[PDB]
DNA sequence: ACAGGATGTATATATCTGACACGTGCCTGGAGAC
DNA sequence: TCTCCAGGCACGTGTCAGATATATACATCCTGT
């Protein structure tokens, strides 16, 4: 509740780390756009919903997504 | 100041049983030695009947103390055994034994 | 006076949960200090702008 | 398939080797309550007086079957009969 | 205040049909006050302020909650979440045997997740539901799962799905989805598997879902490119990779490909 | 204040078998049985206080009632353990 | 008797509840002097 | 018997053990063809 609220209001915080499906699922995350993947290659259903959560409505800037 | 508990070397309390002594009406006159003399006793049974447990526990390969250890521990033990050879456990069971000739 | 006293244990019961409920709702739904400096019994030597100071023992 | 002995010795295994209580509970609250209203009617009963009745009767009834089963080695026999129960019961003591 | 308000008049649409609706698209339009404006339209139309059911993970529970209480603060909002003392509790604050309409009722919204349902089965099989939302339908992919078993098992007859992708394509999870939607005559999937393979299925599904994309509106979101990074392997990486190559299990692969240190 | 043996058999459980827990009923097993050793001991001490005309009970009566209680092993350890119990709490000086 | 489609296994994860643990406020019986 | 204080109990807050899943292959098993 108080992480994602933290994470929308502090600007000075970099790094959100995060798994599959614990924060891809919902989470209103438009405060940022470089969304990066370490090893998502599981199934393309979930990477669709993971960027989901960060390329949203709210967005003030381009996004670019770095696969790994 | 300091508990007679740790004047005498112990961790079970003496003032306690002391005080369970007296309004027990075993004696209207109880001297000092007393407490600390059954308070020592309690110590050792306590400790022996811990130890056979704590190893019938580990002979379990289990990390709690459950009552079929102790069962184990009471009956295994040969004077434990006549010593409590009146009373009933509760969910301790029965140690296996079966006479030699049900064999074939 | 039974009926009354149950009519009053449940409006207790109900208060109860409901401020249970209210309670339930209401609570559930930076820089670093420097490393310390000491110097006992050391000598110590001090330099300002105008003048130097030697503290010794 | 097994030859008739074998699965018994492997059952009374089972059952020496757990602690599980084997006799239903509601028949024998039954059997309390209707044992306890001769002596006194409209009772109540606590639910661990019920388990401790339970423990008493099934640590009785299994010395019970200790000394009737050497009752029955003692007779040159495996299965028990009325009158091994009756020499237990007699030598235990009571009548 | 956006095009989603005739898709929802066109759910109502199939509402006054009689028989349950598909939403096949994506996050990230805002089907979250979608579904809010559809409860909102019924309320104002049917006037019924009681049974509803909401089943969703627990990671933007506490969020549906809080776009609630911002957007449409006029219900009764009830968690269900914790320990089973303060279940005890909540199952207490609706236990008033309510059925059909009510106005002054507490549980005007109920929000859940899917594993406690499932682990409460017995305590959801009463208490007659009226409408019931499943956000993020695709956990419940696979037909064997306990969690199928328990939300095929309810007495709402309501089935209107939130998915952003039901397209997983396990030839099961379509019958499963088709099943939810008509759980009458939906049950013979050897049949539906009988019953040129490309063109044919388009016109299958076609008047349940509507199509929609992310490119119809001003994209100021972000237009998200790809840049795929591509590495070659250190020698001691390769190394451990040769050595198990030599003594042989894709996550084995996989977590000396991320780090040796694993 | 309902009163038990619970702690200290806790710790002296602890000095020697460190990673192992206590179940409530196991818990209530200890606690009836240091119940009925101190019934037992106790009114044998009185009987053998009420034996010799002698009003007090001392460290002799239950002495001599620890000896005729407990089996042989035990109870030369428990005379010897309470022995050196006795002599250290009277010598504290 | 063999092929084909069902579960079984493995080896990592992931989320999530259950049945234990530990920590704290505060009274009455233990300790001391006599 | 008087004074007294802290050890010990009633009642709170966390921690892994266990259960349950997902997924990508191979492996194997059981049955029908």
């Amino acid at each position: 509740r108080d992480l994602v609220h933290d994470w929308q209001t502090n600007p000075e915080i970099f790094v959100f780390l995060l798994s599959t499906r614990a924060g891809g699922l919902g989470i209103n995350l438009t405060a940022a756009d470089t969304v990066i993947f370490y090893d998502s290659d599981w199934n393309p259903t979930i990477d669709s919903q993971a960027m989901d959560r960060a390329h949203r409505l709210g967005q003030t800037r381009q996004v670019t997504v770095y696969r790994l | 100041s300091q508990s007679r508990s740790a004047k005498a070397g112990l961790t079970f309390p003496v003032g306690r049983v002391h005080r369970l002594l007296r309004r027990g009406n075993y004696a209207q006159r109880i001297g000092s030695g007393a407490p600390v003399y059954l308070t020592a006793v309690l110590e050792y049974l306590a400790a022996e009947i811990l130890e056979l447990a704590g190893n019938a526990a580990r002979d379990n390969k289990k990390t709690r103390i459950i009552p079929r250890h102790l069962q184990l521990a009471i009956r295994n033990d040969d004077e434990l055994n006549k010593l409590l050879g009146n009373v009933t456990i509760a969910q301790g069971g029965v140690l296996p034994n079966i006479h030699q000739n049900l064999l074939p | 006076r039974k009926n009354l006293s149950e009519k009053r244990l449940e409006e207790e019961k109900q208060d109860t949960i409901n401020k249970l409920l209210k309670k339930r709702a209401g609570k559930s739904r930076f820089v670093k200090p420097r490393r310390p400096y000491n110097s006992e019994g050391m000598t110590r030597i001090l330099r300002r702008y105008e003048e130097d100071l030697f503290c010794t023992f | 398939r097994y030859k008739p002995g074998t699965v018994a010795l492997r059952e009374i295994r089972r059952f020496q080797k757990s602690t599980e209580l084997l006799i239903r509970k509601l028949p024998f609250q039954r059997l309390v309550r209707e044992i306890a209203q001769d002596f006194k009617t409209d009772l109540r009963f606590q639910s661990s007086a019920i388990g401790a009745l339970q423990e008493s009767v099934e640590a009785y009834l299994v010395s019970l079957f200790e000394d009737t089963n050497l009752a029955a080695i003692h007779a040159k026999r495996v299965t028990i009969q009325k009158k091994d129960i009756k020499l237990a019961r007699r030598l235990r003591g009571e009548r | 205040k956006e095009y989603q308000l005739k898709g929802l008049n066109w759910l109502a649409n199939l509402y006054d049909q009689g028989i349950n609706g598909i939403l096949a698209d994506e996050m990230g339009l805002g089907k979250t006050v979608q579904s809010i404006s559809v409860l909102a339209h019924l309320a104002e139309n049917h006037n019924i302020w009681g049974p509803f059911l909401v089943v969703t993970p627990a990671s933007t529970l506490h969020n549906w909650v809080n776009e609630i209480s911002k957007f449409l603060p006029q219900f009764k909002i009830l968690p269900y979440w914790g320990n089973a003392n303060d279940r005890k509790v909540l199952r207490k604050f609706w236990d008033r045997k309510n059925l059909r309409y009510n106005k002054n009722a507490p549980f005007h919204v109920m929000v859940t997740s899917y594993q406690m349902v499932v682990t409460d089965a017995n305590y959801l099989q009463k208490m007659k539901w009226q409408y019931m939302i499943l956000d993020e339908a695709q956990a419940i992919k696979s037909s064997q799962s306990s969690r199928w078993k328990n939300l095929l098992s309810f007495h709402c007859r309501n089935r209107l799905l939130l998915t952003g992708t039901p397209i997983q394509n396990s030839m099961q999870e379509l019958w499963a989805l088709l099943h939810f939607i008509m759980p009458s005559l939906f049950d013979s999937h050897d049949e539906f598997n009988e019953w040129q393979q490309l063109r044919r299925l388009h016109m299958i599904l076609k008047p349940f879902m509507l199509r929609r994309v992310k490119k119809n509106v001003q994209s100021e979101l972000g237009d998200k490119i790809e840049i795929d990074v591509l590495c070659d392997l250190t020698q001691r990486q390769a190394k451990l990779y040769q050595v198990l190559k030599s003594q042989i299990a894709v996550m084995q692969f996989r977590k000396v490909c991320n780090h040796p240190d694993l | 204040r309902k009163e038990t043996y619970s702690s200290y058999i806790y710790k002296v459980l602890k000095q020697t078998h460190p990673d192992t827990g206590i179940s409530q009923k196991s818990m209530s097993i200890l606690n009836s049985f240091v119940n009925d050793i101190f019934e037992r001991i106790a009114t044998e001490a009185s009987k053998l206080a009420a034996y010799n005309k002698k009003s007090t009970i001392s460290a002799r009566e239950i002495q001599t009632a620890v000896r005729l209680i407990l089996p042989g092993e035990l109870a030369k350890h428990a005379v010897s353990e309470g022995t050196r119990a006795v002599t250290k709490y009277s010598s504290s000086t």
